[PDB]
């Protein structure tokens, strides 16, 4: 088939045409990054020790 | 260690004592494009030294009943030496970005300062007060230039959205009690490779008092805000005449 | 290469250095026994927000706590899980007299900006990436279904928009159509990602044309021309005027997303597509409101 | 051909059944992707960010919308002064609307978790106090003093060179996920409330300010979840966008 | 034409024939005639206990 | 029998649905194919081949439309006059709408790559010359002078043995596609413009004529693609065929 | 598409039938399940009581 | 004057950077091409007229009625293929009534 | 079945009957011969050369 689907996720899908763009949506793959938005600083600091000094 | 710092790029040199780490904007720094990114067949050039140090903007009074100000990149520095003279010489654009916001006081003046990076920030009208006419800002608004621009509505950001929601963007504080100082970077955003310098804006910086200022008289009143930028991985193509507008 | 400038350079390096990376997360995080802890020098609890980063103080730090086994699932926050769920986005009406579309024919332009519900949704990220599947339910005004065909072609820009029912662009030799019945299911279709860009968005901060930019291309500011996918046309197959008045709704849903760039969600009531404006005299707060800040 | 039957479910429209469909441009290429900074994969790693927690929402007039973030502090008598109180339901209204994760879990039906609170003092440099933060488990009435409010959870506070404190509210319930609780039945589900009180007084010396203000950012810990997806209790539309 | 909408606790019940909730960009919801044979859909375990 | 379901997509047709029918004619057998020579497997092979390109359209009477297919050259003052300019959108209204590559780009929403301009130098052998063609990329206006046009990707051209030159219009864009462009919104998909410029004179001596003409051909390149197909903007028929 | 043909058997709803429906949550897990004592497999233990 | 095209490239002409192309060129086959459906015929049946009123009608199987896919079949001499008709039957109003 | 198709292309067809002519469109071959039209010279000049000399 073409692949020519929209899309390291929606790895189950399924399909009846030649077009991977009509297939289900199907299963991802669960995977998070919360220091992008969270912890996005230079130097990584320890919890206990002061942020600051 | 984390309180003093130095920065250094090209021919220009910022040292700080009071300082609150550096923030890398997504976790992601500069780079250049990839092959496999371009589209674009010419080679680019990249004048490194000439274009990637710290510009200076113009310096702004913080009063005890400011609102708060905006600027626009990269519009501030599309009239400002080489960088300005390489963005209007050419088509295509793309670099990063190195924010230092400075502010200093005594130990007896308080205050706080957000300042904020905001990817795409479109600015919307009051609609004529009633929703009823459908206006649209005019060239002023939308992109200020160097001298920036002061907003009427911070609590909705001159959009609709939420300030108390900002800090899901890049930003630091300014607290007159701990630091005097705020460096974010800021890598390539955009959905392309190349843009244009004189029609697409990537992003802007918001500095809003969340805590007003305050002081006893007798002290400095005058209590001013400073802003220095620096580009960093510059990239230009597409050379033709010199256009302006 | 001889100058020991040019040797040492870093410039052309294209690889992106990342701080940080993604883990396995199928499920929440456990909690461990802890203990209590009289020391100088760690203080968990004790932050600096003008750093810019989040808390890094736990459970464990502060309090007493037990040993338990979390086993919740994290699948249903997924942005397959979030956004694949169907809702209007545009709707069509062919009345018999009227001003609007009198003569059994209309166009559409395709936009998601029409409907608050689906429009707060979408623009909490700046760009977005994803297939669709738009289903387009027919019935009367007052919801009776009565026999007739009708005609969906989707035409791309630049092609020519039919301009009355009985136009030469019916032909349909090269645009996709459909020929449907009002008693047939709904009809449904797949969509591919059509964007010259790599990803829609929503936000788009500056003009489309060069030169002066006046107050009376005011109009111009803020619109993307890779968002412009094309126009959706319908029409009553016949030659004579049809006999029943028309609505036809459009469902939309998508899949194999993808996201970038959060941003803060709508505060303020919508005024216009494509359009930030909010009411300037009537700015309500975030939420609701109390009378003393020391009472409930 | 092959004898088949049709079952009790066909011919319906369900908005959030997942199908193939017939494509309509075969042999259509998108366009490639490149590499874009901030991609985010899950909302739980929105949901882990802070954002700013209007407890002092008491003004309403336009010009004075911008004083809801921040509450005051002064000196008091030594009494041990009530400062503030609020409430720990993320889902309900009141100040948790102002946050990315109110608005996030406005969303979904249950959720399951613990919450974290931080408070950063914006005073001058020369200024000091301590403050007692206390958070009271379901089931007991908003604290009259401070002798009863620090029989629950808290933490004492002491302004320095570190500005800010974190208060964890952790998870203390009988059932696994807990609904959104509103006045009636549904206050079945209430989380409790959380109250600041002066530990010792807020001490300047001379020519300093005698007035503080106080920023609380609020967001949530590393086992929260939620499931039951639905739709926000507020629609931004009041007529026919045009 | 009828349609069937699910309304979990907390959201926003419809209050007229066209009402702004009846969007469905959230809830699940069904849209089936009266010629068709009865429509059936499965329903999880949902109790928070 | 076996128990089935029908989904919300049935008793439709979509026209551009592939899929199985019933034939009509069982057992039949079609004609051998024999050897034809000059089969087309892919539409780029024509997209590959020049035609003529009617820079000089501007006569419209019926004896004149032979003379749209070259402009002139002649003998100037010397300062370095303008000869003729033109656009390099090949799916835009004007001169492209003349050649292969135009009327196949017409079926194609988008395009990408670069494109090839050839001109032919048709006066006597006694006849000299150099000229300047110059490219300005998207942005710069309409060049005043040769001295402005000289900033963008150009060529000199001399007059010789060999009687055409090419122009290379190299794909500088921003976006991996360009959707077709038009005044207003669309043109932010514009390509540019081409030049053309005086270089020193056209010298020419005793007994030859003082007048010769050009003509353009224009072509793509080895990276040339379009994708999302469409309807073409015209259709020639004014009535019903009989 | 695929021949097939319709038997007369369509169309009905049987209320003891047991088929396969179409959820309405999607990627929905229920709430675990801990020990609750007396826990009963059959009727017929009851009716030995 | 010799009959070919240019051969001259992108390289030869300009200085250029390392590209990596990896645009499809898959929708410009033939198939791609003409295996998308258009009306090449209509047939009225009316009550009162002139054309077919008696009920019953003749077509002979043409492409060149209608411009749209005649322009489009006529870029080349010889053309190979198979087809796939289908018949949309309706009243002129566009209602559909048992017959 | 049947081979009674009007078909080096068309490989991957989809078929429910015994006659080939029935079946899906499918995918064809990617090949190109450019030069059949655009230099269909007898004697080929390189390009650096001068064409005519
Ligand atoms: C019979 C076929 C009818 C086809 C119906 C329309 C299909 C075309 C859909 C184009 C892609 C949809 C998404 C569009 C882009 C953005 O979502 C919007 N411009 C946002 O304003
Ligand atoms: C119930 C069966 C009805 C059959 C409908 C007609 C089928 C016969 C089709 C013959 C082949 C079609 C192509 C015809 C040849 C050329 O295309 C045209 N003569 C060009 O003018």
């Amino acid at each position: 088939e073409n692949s020519n689907s929209a899309t390291t996720i929606n790895y189950t899908t399924i399909n009846y045409y030649k077009d991977s763009y009509a297939a289900t949506a199907g299963k991802q793959s669960l995977k998070q990054d919360p220091d992008k938005f969270a912890n996005p600083v230079k130097d990584i600091f320890t919890e206990m020790a002061a942020p600051l000094k | 260690s984390d309180r003093v710092a130095q920065l250094t790029i090209g021919n220009s040199t910022i040292t700080t004592q009071e300082a609150a780490n550096i923030i890398v904007g997504y976790g992601e720094w500069p780079s250049y494009c990839s092959d496999s990114d371009a589209t674009a067949v010419d080679k680019p050039t990249r004048p490194d030294v000439s274009v990637n140090r710290f510009y200076t903007l113009d310096t702004k009074l913080w009063e005890k009943s400011s609102k708060g100000w905006y600027w626009k990149f990269p519009d501030v520095l599309t009239e400002t030496g080489v960088f300005g003279q390489n963005a209007q010489f050419h088509y295509l654009y793309r670099s990063g970005f190195c924010i230092h916001v400075q502010c200093n006081a005594s130990k007896f003046h308080q205050g706080a300062l957000l300042v904020a990076v905001l990817p795409e920030y479109v600015i919307g009208t009051v609609a004529g007060g009633t929703g009823t006419e459908d206006s649209h800002p005019p060239y002023k608004q939308t992109q200020p230039g160097a001298d920036g621009f002061e907003l009427q509505h911070p609590y909705v950001l001159d959009a609709g959205i939420p300030i108390s929601q900002l800090t899901v963007c890049p930003h630091q504080w300014i607290n007159l009690r701990t630091n005097n100082c705020a460096t974010i970077i800021v890598p390539y955003i955009n959905a392309l490779p190349f843009d244009s310098a004189l029609n697409h804006c990537n992003f802007g910086l918001l500095v809003v008092p969340i805590s007003p200022l305050d002081y006893d008289q007798g002290a400095t009143p005058v209590i001013p805000i400073t802003i220095t930028l620096a580009p960093m991985c510059s990239e230009f193509a597409g050379l033709r005449q010199a256009v302006t507008q | 290469d001889r100058v020991a400038d040019v040797i040492e350079s870093s410039i052309g390096d294209s690889v992106s250095r990342a701080l940080t990376h993604a883990l396995p997360a199928p499920t929440g995080q456990d909690t461990q026994v802890s203990s209590h802890r009289l020391d100088t020098g760690k203080v968990p609890a004790l932050q600096a927000a003008e750093i810019g980063a989040s808390s890094n103080a736990s459970d464990e730090s502060m309090i007493e706590t037990r040993c338990v086994l979390n086993s919740h699932s994290t699948a249903e926050t997924t942005l397959d899980s979030f956004f694949s769920r169907a809702g209007l986005v545009g709707e069509i009406d062919l009345p018999l007299k009227g001003t609007t579309n009198p003569n059994g024919y209309a166009n559409w332009d395709i936009d998601i900006t029409g409907y608050a519900q689906m429009r707060r949704k979408v623009e909490l990220f700046t760009y977005m990436r994803f297939d669709a599947e738009f289903t387009f339910v027919a019935c009367t005004p007052t919801g009776e279904v009565v026999p007739q065909l009708l005609q969906y072609m989707f035409v791309p820009p630049g092609a020519p928009k039919p301009d009355s029912r009985e136009s030469l662009a019916w032909q349909t030799a090269t645009n996709p159509s459909v020929f449907v019945k009002l008693s047939d299911p709904p009809a449904q279709v797949s969509v591919p990602f059509m964007s010259p860009a790599s990803a829609y968005q929503w936000f788009y901060d500056g003009y489309p044309t060069f030169g002066e930019h006046k107050q009376e291309k005011d109009l111009e500011y803020g619109a993307c021309p890779n968002n412009m996918m094309g126009t959706f046309s319908v029409r009553t197959v016949g030659t004579s005027k049809s006999k029943y008045p028309l609505v036809v709704r459009i469902y939309m849903r998508m899949k194999h997303v993808r996201a970038w760039i959060p941003r803060p969600m709508r505060n303020q009531n919508y005024l216009f597509k494509a359009n930030p404006n909010y009411a300037g005299n009537s700015i309500k707060p975030t939420g609701t409101s109390r009378t003393a800040i020391t009472t409930l | 051909g092959f004898p088949t039957e049709l079952k009790p479910g066909t011919n319906q429209f369900l908005t959030t059944d997942d199908g193939v469909s017939a494509p309509i441009l075969p042999n259509f290429h998108p366009t490639p992707c490149i590499h874009i900074p901030g991609e985010v994969r899950n909302l739980l790693e929105l949901c882990q960010v802070e954002t700013i927690l209007e407890v002092n929402n008491v003004p309403t007039n336009a010009t004075s919308l911008m004083e809801r973030l921040r509450f005051p502090v002064s000196a008091q008598a030594g009494k041990g002064e009530l400062c503030a109180v609020f409430r720990a339901d993320p889902g309900r209204n009141g100040p948790w609307q102002s946050t990315l994760l109110g608005q996030l879990c406005g969303y979904y039906t249950q959720w399951s978790g613990s919450l974290e609170v931080t408070f950063m003092f914006t005073g001058s440099f020369m200024a000091t106090g301590k403050m007692l933060i206390a958070y009271t488990p379901p089931g007991g009435p908003l604290p009259k003093d401070r002798a009863t409010a620090m029989l629950g959870t808290h933490v004492i506070w002491d302004f320095g060179l570190q500005s800010s404190v974190t208060l964890v509210i952790p998870w203390i319930s009988n059932t696994h996920y807990r609904a959104h609780a509103r006045d009636g039945v549904f206050d079945y589900y209430t989380t409790g409330l959380v109250s600041i009180w002066y530990q010792t007084n807020y001490v300047v010396p001379i020519g300093a300010p005698n007035t503080a203000y106080i920023i609380a950012l609020a967001a949530a810990q590393k086992n929260f979840t939620m499931k039951l997806c639905k739709d926000a209790s507020d629609i931004l539309q009041t007529g026919t966008i045009q």
